[PDB]
RNA sequence: AGUUUAAUGUUUAAAUAUUUAACUAGUGAUGGCACAGUUGUUCUAUAUGUACCUAUAAAAAAUAGUAAAAUUAUUUUAAUUAAAUUAAUAAAUAAUUAUUAAACUAAUUUUAUAUUAAUAUUAUGAAAAAUUUUUUUUUUUUUUAAUUUUUAUAUAUUGAAGUAAUAUGGAAUAUUAAAAAUACAAAUUUAAUUUGUAAUUAAUAAAUAUAUUUUAUUUUAA
RNA sequence: AAUUAUUAUUAUAAAUAUUAUUUUAAAAAUAUAAAAAUAAAUUAUAACAAUCUAAAUAAAUAAUAAAUUAAAAUAAAAAUUUUAAAAAAAAUUAAAAAAUUAAAAUAGGGCAAGUCCUACUCUCCUUUACAAAGAGAACGUUUAUAUGUAAUUGUACUAUAUUUAUUGAAAUAAUAAAAGGGUUGGGUUUUAAAAUCGUUGUAAAGCAGAUUUGUUUAUAUAUUUAAUUU
RNA sequence: UUUUUUUUUUUUUUUUUUUUUUUUUUUUUUUUUU
RNA sequence: UUUUU
């Protein structure tokens, strides 16, 4: 709001809105271009057009978008087109265990992603990236750190990362830049507190003025601006250039439409969900038939019930959740996506920015949160692609869902700086308000 | 404001069809003292071969020979026809209901939906305290609509104002032959000159006002029983000389019950408590037994 | 309401009622096109 | 708006972008540069979708800047200024994209009651339409338009149609940037605006008071009643008006006055049929069949269509003002046919 | 002359009075006796139980933890005035004002500067768009003291046959351009039209048009 | 009945006792009460008459921040305005009117939730219970057991899930509290005993030999007709 | 650890219908607007 | 499923 986060750090300090409109006059290397038209990109989007200059510089920034509005490229490709900048103009050395950029990513399964659309740039030609997840005898593969990393480009989970330091053998001496990616969350007591504890020590080490002045360029990537996020960058970081584009964020997608249903009974939540997978989709390599679909449930003790409720009514029905082995996640995803199985009993693991071909979300329980609601539905529908959302709402959240309902009928910002995720937020409306219960009546019924 | 519809009935005939396009048995209430006043304009071009259960009712007051082409007519036509002297009450016309669709009706698909009555007529002659009569009792013991009988807001107890959606009254249950209501469409109050005079002698339309005195109706049921006899008997019946020469006398011969300040020795009788009394007598079928129509007794 | 065009009284058959009205910029400051008695 | 706005987005239409190039157009008055960049709309038709939301924006950074006329232009952001080229489709693109012998020329000249620069008023004779029923046929008020055009003014519009059997003072506005300001004193007054005068037989209950009936249009003509107290709140609007029985034939008869706050169809007859049951003089169409006159020592040969309906648009409350402070009150005067049951009647017709 | 209502009365003769207004015909009843408050009567009005049904009486504390309201003492001796905000594994301080205390150095006039700790104190409430006037709330008495000028105008002539020209206060010039005015001739479709010349128009180029101090804040002396 | 107060405290007995408290010499409103007209007793009548002074004596009541005012005009403040400012010229006294001043952020529609309400299939602590065990159960009691809603209640390998299944419903027509005046719109308005008690105006201060040099004008219509005269 | 094997989550060697609004036309017409 | 504006 503009009559708000003026009382707010992190803003109320100018928004660069800059427009370049074109890959050219950002001053991208042809390097680049060649690589970025080899993928598909033509066009800028609107958040890369503004903020990936503002991060060819070296300004500290803040990239917050909508859903799918290419933030992965917004960030993560003029970080490569200035890591080509130092090993060949600065000629700043490699040296063996320290990186000169981590990335940070909250799921396994979005940690990979980040790797492969980071893998492509290879025309930016010796940024060499290794991402790794949990194993079995894990500890005992940082191997690929005894072996060949030398990885400028070094995306994982910040927990492992912070292992890797306080036992000595990361090393950020040399961390030229230091990049974060879905920080609404990354940054809180919901994931671990970790991001933070994290960027102070390598915000520590840039101003330790006894070894080289290794200015350490922070960029946070949200798509979320919590109240959480304000702060632990509005008050540490050092000008923090924000490219919050007001007037589409904290918005469901346009070309994404939604479906609410009402369902009375505890057992009904399940016809409705056949009902609605009778679109029979089947893809090449992406008893009863479904589209191309996700199911979102509130718990992992019920998205295998369901799961096996499907199965065994007779659909290709997947199941990804945290507590599954290493063999059967890393399959049940590499099913679903890849053409097969074509519907995934999920949690709340895939809402966490996964980018595929999904093109219906079921909210097999409409969620308490806004977070939780714009992170499945933004999953549906991704830079243009149509998409439908159906919400299987219940009489406990009915409320949550008559705002739903009645935001979207005005597309409004859900409460713009959103809340009861991250910044849980007793603060329902955000200021020193606790709402009132009004009046004025002064008449004081008498007996 | 309480009016009622007000509009030529001959504009609401493409909206009645579609009424009918759905429906099964028409039905009417009509007065035998009136057989084709009391009709919709359209009544012969209105269905031609839905089942048609016309009803005349107060028919012990209408005459007897006009009384059988009438019958016969619809019943060669194949549409029934059913008279009612209406002292054996509606209760009878209900049993007509109960049986003159048990034989025409056409066997239900369904072992239990309904057959969707449309009734018509005007709903002073009897049609609204049929639907009244049986849309009442519906509230107390239930068959349809399914719900515990408490939603019914303060001041209505009944609704054929405003709603009038939808709204039916299920007659009968087994064979739930359950009617329509028609939102009233008839005596257009642009009626013509002398049908409001057969209306008011009939006790419809009882509305004797400035808009048609009781000498005006009064004047029609004198001139139009130029017959004396079986008349002058009621005449004859309060001391009158048999045969009354013209209006005048008449009226003032039956000021018996009539007067106003006079003098005792010229009396100014007062000719309106005279004029009510011919009026509402022939109402009550008492005078004569005689209808009003002509009874084409050619198509129309 | 919004209070506008404030007047600030001189004296009175001195300030001419249209000049009360003046001092604050705008077609007034110039002299009443046609005046009523 | 908010699906206004949708469209708007996702329509490429030409989209006529308009670079402002750093010399002659950056600095320019917005409406300088969409006025002499498209000649073919009127200015007038300019700024209705300058101002509108139909509008030219103008884009510099990422998002619309929907703008007022003067808003000036800014330096060389190629700040493109987008111009609707196909509105038509959902968008539904805003207004601006015989012979009258004399007798006639000179019978519309004695039909007027007050003219000055922006309205003329007219007198109508009760009998005359103003739209054509018999298409070719009829001779009604839109027919003689071009007869009031005193001054050479472009064809007067007509502002509030005047039913047939109704008599009275009628409004044209000689200009279409008048006719605009003229809808807010017609459309659902509050306090009255205008008078009809009329002559309903049949003294109705108490002299003044206020009429709301829930009128309802059923085609054809079904005009339905008070049916619902608050409204059917679909297919029903209300006709309030403040009657005022101003004298009274002693039982028979009554002159009334209607303050019609309301603009609903014969409003002034169907609630006067309904006040009493007694409605106005030689009004067929709703009353009527009392008698054919009502049956009085009146004009009573043919009768049965001879008596026209006593009911005139007797004075309208213009909002122009006059010399003297007073708003101007036009006072048109009765017809004959009320000036014979007035003056038989002995009553001061009050012009 | 016993029975469900309307005006006056308005601290009134009454802490419900006089007249107005709606039906029943004592062989079945004025109190005998009887009932009582987390409940009697109950002709079922959550009406009535001794002039406020929160029944009355007695004893008591949680009962403004509540924009509640009050809170007793002149002549004094230190300052600020809207600032703060992260639920939740190893990241230097909430902020305010307040009470009480603490320390001058790489760091310039030979200038200037309220920093630190401990404790007390966390409710003074914006929704849209746009965007990357001013310093005053508070004075020990005598003087002293620098922010003051009102209004802006424009007519006549002649010829037109319904338009210009001349005079005045922007003026006349000069050329390039056009004269849609226009006037004249000549050619003609008579006349109208064709044609040119000059009034005139516009652009552009050049030379022109009037005067202080003095009434409010910059200090003394006791 | 607070009284020496609106009063025959009447269960009974009764029928020619003059059987012992009511000021004032004026006028209006009001209050009671009153000849005539559009076969009855009625009207309405806000129409004559009739009763209700003053002064003298006696004396209460609510109310009270004070003014230095207060006539009258006229602009200026989140404001609603108590003041202040310019400009005026506003006299005492008694009486009578109530125009203004001293008694609630309301009335009406249109929406949505809530309490009230009914209803149970699933909710919680009911007690009153019933059966069961126990005594060769003529009965008295103490444990173990699910019944009715009885009836009160409440129910919108380092990661990436979890803190909510746990009573369910009904235009529940009226209340309450909110908002509001392509989905969508009907409502328009402001009070019920007033000692006036501040200004106000109205009348007045009782005989003036005498209108009106100049103040100030509730003063108020200019035409609807009829019948003539050219 | 410990560094070896040729890989392995590799082991490993301590809008309306349906089977645009409104302005008080009498079907079809007007006029304003979006 | 499809007619209409
Ligand atoms: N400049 C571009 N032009 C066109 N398509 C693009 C461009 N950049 C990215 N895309 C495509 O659009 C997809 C959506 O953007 P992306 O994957 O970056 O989403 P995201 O930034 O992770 O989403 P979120 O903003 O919700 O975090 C990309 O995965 C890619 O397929």
């Amino acid at each position: 709001s503009p009559a708000r986060t003026a009382q707010s750090p992190l803003l109320a300090k100018p928004v660069k809105t800059k427009v370049v409109d074109n890959f050219a006059d950002m001053l991208v290397t042809p390097a680049l271009q060649e690589a970025l038209a080899d993928m598909g990109v033509s066009t800028p989007s609107p958040i890369q057009q503004t903020a990936i200059e503002a991060v060819l510089q070296r300004k500290n920034t803040v990239i917050a978008a909508p859903h799918g509005e290419g933030k992965t490229l917004a960030y993560l490709l003029p970080l490569y087109q200035n890591m080509e900048k130092d090993r060949d103009v600065y000629k700043i050395p490699l040296r063996e265990r320290r990186p000169r950029m981590i990335l940070l990513a909250p799921t396994k399964e979005l940690v990979e992603q980040l790797q492969t659309v980071c893998a492509r740039l290879d025309a930016a030609t010796g940024l060499t990236s290794v991402c790794f997840t949990s194993r079995k005898r894990s500890k005992y593969h940082l191997s690929r750190m005894l072996k060949n990393t030398m990885a400028d480009v070094l995306v994982m989970d910040p927990k492992l990362i912070l292992r890797l330091l306080r036992t000595r053998r990361l090393f950020i001496e040399d961390l030229r830049y230091f990049a974060v990616d879905e920080a609404d969350a990354m940054m809180s007591s919901l994931h671990d507190h970790d991001a933070v504890q994290l960027l102070m020590k390598v915000q520590k080490r840039n101003q330790f003025k006894y070894l080289w002045p290794v200015q350490t360029q922070y960029v946070f990537v949200t798509a979320y601006m919590t109240r959480k996020l304000e702060y632990i960058v509005g008050r540490k970081i050092s000008d923090p250039v924000t490219c919050m584009f007001r007037q589409l964020m904290h918005r469901p997608q346009a070309r994404l439409r939604h479906r609410f249903y009402a369902i009375r009974r505890e057992p009904e939540k399940f016809t409705v969900l056949m009902h609605l997978l009778r679109k029979n989709g089947h893809v090449p390599l992406p008893f009863a038939e479904g589209r191309r679909t996700i199911i979102f449930f509130r718990n992992i003790d019920a998205t295998t019930a369901v799961f096996h409720q499907l199965r065994s009514a007779g659909f290709a029905v997947s199941l990804l959740h945290a507590s599954l082995p290493y063999k059967v996640r890393k399959e049940m995803y590499a099913d679903f996506a890849s053409g097969r199985t074509n519907i995934l009993c999920a949690t709340d693991v895939a809402a966490r920015g996964l980018d595929l071909h999904v093109d219906m979300v079921i909210n097999f329980d409409v969620p308490t949160n806004a977070l939780a609601y714009l992170s499945r539905s933004g999953r549906t529908a991704r830079m243009g692609r149509e998409g439908q959302v159906l919400n299987l709402y219940n009489k406990h959240q009915g409320v949550i869902v008559s705002a739903i309902k009645a935001f979207l009928k005005d597309n409004l910002p859900m409460e713009g700086l959103t809340n009861r995720k991250a910044d849980m937020m007793q603060p329902r409306y955000a200021e020193w308000r606790t709402h009132k219960i009004n009046a004025l009546a002064r008449s004081y019924v008498s007996l | 404001g309480a009016a009622w519809y007000l509009g030529h009935m001959q504009s609401a005939a493409n909206m009645l069809a579609d009424k009918v396009k759905d429906a099964d048995f028409i039905l009417e209430i009509r007065d035998a003292r009136l057989p084709f006043t009391t009709e919709n304009p359209n009544i012969r071009k209105l269905t031609a071969g839905k089942p048609r259960l016309i009803i005349f009712n107060k028919a012990e007051l209408s005459n007897e020979d006009s009384n059988r082409a009438i019958q016969e007519y619809y019943e060669r036509n194949g549409a029934f026809a059913l008279f009612t002297s209406a002292r054996r009450c509606w209760r009878d016309v209900v049993e007509a209901v109960q049986r003159f669709t048990t034989h025409i009706l056409p066997p239900l698909p369904y072992k239990t939906v309904a057959h969707v009555g449309l009734v018509v007529g005007m709903p002073n002659v009897g049609k609204s305290t049929l639907i009244n009569s049986l849309r009442l009792a519906h509230e107390y013991q239930f068959h349809r609509e399914d719900f515990r009988r408490s939603r019914s807001p303060e001041t209505v107890s009944i609704t054929p104002g405003t709603t009038r959606g939808m709204k039916l009254v299920p007659l009968s249950k087994d064979p739930p032959v359950v009617l329509y209501d028609t939102p009233g469409l008839t005596l257009p109050g642009c009626f013509t000159k002398e049908s409001g005079l057969k209306l008011a002698a009939c006790g419809i339309i009882p509305t004797n006002d400035v808009s048609l005195p009781q000498g005006m109706v009064a004047r029609y049921i004198y001139d139009i029983l130029v017959a004396s006899g079986s008349s002058e008997h009621m005449a004859e019946c309060l001391h009158l000389p048999r045969v009354p020469i013209s209006f005048d006398d008449c009226v003032a011969m039956i000021c018996e019950r009539s007067g106003t300040s006079g003098q005792t020795e010229m009396g100014n009788l007062d000719p309106v408590r005279a004029h009510r009394f011919f009026v509402h007598d022939f109402i009550m079928g008492n005078l004569g037994k005689i209808t009003l129509d002509v009874l084409p007794r050619r198509l129309l | 309401a919004a209070a506008a065009a404030a007047a600030a009284a001189a004296a009175a058959a001195a300030a001419a009622a249209a000049a009360a009205a003046a001092a604050a910029a705008a077609a007034a400051a110039a002299a009443a096109a046609a005046a009523a008695a | 708006l908010s699906l206004q706005a949708r469209e708007e987005l996702s329509r490429k239409s030409n989209e006529l972008q308009y670079h402002v190039v750093t010399q002659d157009w950056f600095g320019q008055r917005v409406d300088d540069f969409v006025t002499q960049h498209h000649p073919e709309w009127d200015y007038e038709t300019v700024k209705r979708l300058v101002q509108q939301g139909h509008i030219y924006r103008y884009r510099k950074n990422g998002k619309k800047r929907y703008t007022r006329l003067t808003d000036r232009l800014e330096f060389d952001e190629l700040v493109v200024v987008p111009t609707a080229s196909f509105w038509e489709r959902q968008l539904a693109p805003p207004s601006g994209v015989f012979h009258l012998s004399a007798k006639t020329r000179e019978m519309a000249q004695e039909m007027v009651l007050f003219k000055n620069e922006h309205v003329i008023v007219i007198n109508k004779p009760s009998g005359v339409p103003i739209m054509p029923t018999h298409d070719p046929l009829a001779m009604n008020i839109t027919d003689l338009l071009p007869a009031w055009r005193y001054t050479n003014t472009q064809t007067p519009v007509i502002c509030h149609n005047l039913d047939t059997e109704t008599s009275g003072c009628v409004v044209l506005a000689r200009s279409a940037n008048t006719h605009r300001m003229l809808g807010r004193m017609f459309v659902k007054r509050v306090v009255p605006n205008s008078v009809y005068w009329g002559f309903a037989v049949g003294k109705p209950p108490v002299n003044f008071g206020r009429i709301r009936m829930h009128f309802e249009v059923q085609k054809g003509q079904g005009g339905d009643v008070i049916v619902a107290r608050p409204t059917p709140t679909a297919d029903s609007k209300v006709g309030i008006a403040e009657f005022v029985v101003n004298a009274s034939a002693l039982e028979f008869g009554s002159f009334i006055s209607f303050y019609p706050l309301t603009t609903r169809r014969h409003q002034e007859r169907i609630m006067a049929a309904h006040a009493l049951r007694a409605p106005l003089l030689g009004d067929a169409k709703y009353g009527g069949e009392s008698a054919f006159p009502h049956s009085l020592s009146l004009f009573w040969d043919p009768a049965r269509k001879d008596v026209p309906l006593h009911l005139h648009h007797r004075k309208i409350q213009l909002p122009y003002k006059n010399g003297a402070g007073e708003f101007v009150c036009v006072t048109a005067p009765l017809p004959p046919h009320m000036e014979k049951t007035f003056k038989r009647l002995g009553w001061p017709v009050d012009a």
